[PDB]
């Protein structure tokens, strides 16, 4: 849990990447909070080929799946944290919803497969990093 | 960006 | 398609097994029409830990998923075919439904995972080989 | 048993 496994790729929040992720690095983007590493096993997930703006994600802090409506991906100014300085984060989709420390990594899904992964939140919002344009994963 |  | 892949196992109708299935044989049962072979990759499926008697299966001849209600597994006398002599087939669950040549192998699923696989049919019935007791697959 |  906390990652998307598609083909021979593992997709994780960049800020949560492991040593083994970096050893097997395929691609990373700080402005998206995304990192993709190589795997030895084939993954089970599918990347949604769609423009759905409703779906379900897993919330780690509640151990529950929740339905969610979220904005189209956008450039969003995200305030400083112990993970990044204040910056523009692109590809970020916002929903009203619960979040707490440790929720980053929860996978957002629709009928077409994986849509994104929890990256940010606060002030009553949850921000998901969209992955649907990374067509090279699938 | 989260990861707490 | 036409098989269940769970862990390092592939489950198929015995009567449809391949040469590579037999080379990598783990277990087979003619009275169930089941064969399990070893795989090199990890599979994506999960065996349902349940007693559901409703679910959805894929029909090869229609290229459609259909909802279905089916009987508890039973011993059923199955008439001769080019695959087996007349015999008792155990673990067989019957539903009313469409079937045609080539439908064997369609996977039956519920909310808890894989329930069984199309094995038999005729006279307006579809018979599914239950796999839920094979707890060693998962 | 099917497989046609
Ligand atoms: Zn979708
Ligand atoms: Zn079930």
């Amino acid at each position: 849990s906390g990652a998307i496994y598609v083909g021979n790729f593992r997709v994780v929040n960049r800020h949560l990447a492991t040593h083994n992720d970096w050893a097997n690095l395929v691609w990373e983007d700080s402005s998206r909070d995304l990192l993709v590493s190589s795997t030895t096993a084939q993954g089970c997930d599918t990347i949604a080929r769609c423009n759905c703006q409703t779906g379900v994600y897993y919330c780690n802090s509640r151990r529950k799946h929740y339905p969610v409506s979220f904005s189209k991906p956008s450039l969003i100014y995200v305030e400083a944290s112990e993970y990044y300085p204040a910056r523009y984060q692109s590809h970020l989709m916002l929903a009203q919803g619960h979040s707490e420390p440790g929720d980053a990594g929860g996978i957002l899904r629709c009928q077409h497969g994986v849509v994104g992964i929890v990256s940010t939140g606060g002030n009553g919002l949850v921000g998901f990093a969209d992955v649907r344009d990374l067509l090279w994963l699938d | 960006t989260l990861g707490k």
